[PDB]
């Protein structure tokens, strides 16, 4: 039918999300092997 | 299976090590006529329900998700989980917990004026995040203090909720079609009567009555010592099919009498093609998805990760206890992964998350499982059989002039012979016989020769008490507290039951592998 | 037999003269769940289950038992019809127009003729050895040795007795009676 017109298409979107998810799982392994040595 | 390595991830590179290696024997072991048999069991035995809960959501949420979405979901999920799952025997597929959840989004999207097909697409994005982190954390070594007791309880009731709508939907269908004095001869037919006719309810019925008892009779046949041993097997193996077969061949020479048949849809297409396409935005359709919803998916995702999770792992364990012959091994936290990861990609492009139903998959283990010389020998682990049955199940749609001449009452009997079979392997379901049988002929069991017989009716009389509140949380609106209800019975068994059962006690009764402690 | 239409309008006295809706399968629904609970209540009497004293009980009273959960699934069905049973409405002869129920060896309404009283012979010792037969091996399969008979049978008394009734039963236009093997 009509869908409402984003900046973004369907890939551009769902890559920057998963990209962006893909960062905070990085960042919290990162933390977490941080914490368990000092 | 279930030790932490503290490795990230350390859990989800054992199960690849553990089963992986016997990937060649999981496809050469499937050659053989049981596990062909098995294919046409687990194939109605999947796509029936897959019919039936699409077609319900199909009436929930005007058509956004339907039977065209919930039958392709199952067949892309199917396919990939017995490709690359560590447990091929799980079979992948909607249940009723997740319709009560996709029903309270659309009561939840309606009320708020949001879109329910994209609400979803984030919710499943907030599943990956979360499975990611249990996997690599290792989150699903908390399965190894799901003992016996909460494993036996959860079948159980799982089991008789299974019965208990195979027998309300042959309820339905005689309430629909009542034994009347009198009928109207002239009833519009399409697309489902909209009067009562006549004879209907009682050939449901005998259709019901006859698949159930063919397939019970073959099934003892097999055991029995009649015909050659082979032929004998052979024909064992495919009892179910053969029923199957004899009752449609009866519905069918049957002409004047109405039955309701198998449905499905006419082609590859959304249920609702002014509503979404294949793929649905994440920032929306018709109009801009809001900011906070974004971040407000996370409490749906965490509910649907807990039930996914508990179906899951719960089912994984009740396939693979060491007294059912599996060698081969078993894989948490890979299955977990796979499960989640594929719910919360198949939500963008608006397809259902899918779960490790518990009575498909025990069905499906028990269909391979070979009975040697009364005691299980080895069960027939490959990944043809679940292969098979999720392209079936996708191509259930092309064979439509096949499954448009199957009775529904053939598979309400079917239904009912899988639920009577699914008690089997219970000692719950063991325990509630002996209430009704003098202690003399209790069985020579460690839970009967080194426990007290009013001791042992007592445990279980406690855990019937748990199966009593469990079914009347499911008869409430509130019925998705369910899985946290079955978690309180683990500090019931940990914590409770030691202050009135001696640890001799609790190890013959709550035992991982039935032994005398 | 089972139709897509059917006659609603159906005369039912003194049976009904059309097919009917849902007789035949309820028919045939009752009889499969007779069956089943008799064969299971069979079963049941050699069970494990309950106290022995109740479960033998209840396994003799199995037939009674699958009898009247039958009727009374039946009964309450009011509107579909099964034919039942029927009995006469009293103790009297079927056809009164006929005859009585002591029948003149001459002859009812016409004289009966002399050749025919040393002619009945044949027909007598043909009912006499199909008598004896049913009779004599339903005894012998009854009185076998492996059922645990301690109480013996006779074969002179009974059968002197079965044909002796059967010949005055005969006087009374009442048909001859033998010992039937179910």
């Amino acid at each position: 039918r009509v869908q409402l017109a984003h900046h973004f298409s369907e890939p551009e979107i769902t890559l920057i999300i998963f990209g962006v998810m893909a960062g905070v799982i990085g960042t919290i392994l990162l933390i977490s092997y941080g914490i368990r040595r000092l | 299976p279930l030790q932490q390595t503290g490795q990230l991830f350390g859990g989800l590179v054992r199960d690849i090590r553990r089963r992986y290696p016997y990937y060649l024997s999981d496809i050469t072991d499937a050659f053989s006529p049981q596990v062909l048999a098995a294919v046409i069991f687990i194939y109605f035995a999947a796509l029936s329900p897959a019919i039936t809960f699409g077609g319900l959501l199909g009436e929930k949420t005007r058509n956004q998700m339907g039977v065209s979405e919930l039958l392709i979901s199952t067949a892309v999920q199917g396919i990939l989980f017995a490709l690359l799952g560590a447990q091929p025997l799980l079979v992948v597929g909607f249940s009723g917990p997740l319709l009560v959840f996709e029903e309270a989004f659309f009561s939840f999207c309606e009320t708020n004026g949001l879109e329910y097909i994209v609400g979803r697409v984030w919710i499943g994005f907030w599943l990956i995040l979360l499975v990611v982190l249990v996997v690599a954390f290792e989150g699903s070594f908390l399965v190894r203090f799901i003992s016996r007791y909460t494993q036996e309880i959860f079948s159980f009731l799982i089991s008789l909720i299974f019965i208990y709508e195979t027998f309300s939907k042959l309820i339905k269908i005689f309430q629909d079609h009542p034994l009347q004095k009198t009928y109207n001869y002239n009833v519009l037919m399409v697309p489902k009567p909209q009067g009562p006719l006549p004879n209907t309810a009682l050939l449901s019925l005998v259709l019901m009555a006859g698949t159930f008892f063919f397939a019970m009779m073959l099934r003892k046949f097999k055991n029995s010592s009649y015909f050659p041993g082979k032929l004998r097997r052979v024909i064992g193996d495919f009892g179910v099919p053969i029923s199957i077969l004899i009752m449609v061949l009866v519905d069918f020479f049957i002409q004047d009498t109405y039955t309701q048949k198998l449905s499905v849809p006419d082609g590859f297409k959304v249920s609702n093609s002014s509503a979404r396409g294949w793929v649905i935005h994440p920032l929306g359709l018709r109009s801009e998805f809001p900011i906070w919803m974004m971040f407000a998916s996370a409490l749906p995702a965490l509910l649907v990760f807990i039930l996914i999770f508990l179906e899951s792992q719960i089912t994984t364990l009740i396939v693979s206890k060491p007294e059912r012959k599996m060698v081969k091994g078993s894989g948490f936290h890979l299955d977990l992964l796979l499960v989640v990861g594929m719910g919360g990609v198949a939500a963008l492009f608006g397809m259902p998350w899918l779960s490790a139903t518990t009575v498909r998959s025990v069905t499906h283990a028990n269909a391979l499982t070979v009975m040697g010389k009364a005691q299980i020998q080895e069960v027939k682990e490959q990944r043809i059989s679940g292969l098979l049955v999720a392209v079936l199940v996708g191509l259930s749609i092309l064979m439509e002039p096949i499954l448009s001449r199957i009775p529904l009452a053939v598979l309400f009997g079917i239904f009912l012979y899988m639920g009577v079979t699914s008690l089997s392997g219970i000692q719950l379901f063991d325990r509630i016989l002996l209430l009704f049988k003098p202690p003399k002929y209790h069985p020579d069991v460690p839970y009967v020769k080194r426990v007290k017989t009013w001791r042992m009716h007592l445990f279980t009389g406690i855990q019937i008490i748990c199966l009593a509140v469990l079914w009347v949380v499911k008869s409430t609106p509130a019925s998705l507290a369910l899985p946290f209800v079955l978690i309180l019975t683990v500090p019931l068994r940990r914590v409770l039951l030691p202050l009135i059962f001696r640890n001799v006690e609790l190890q013959c009764l709550d035992a991982d592998d039935a032994k005398a402690t």
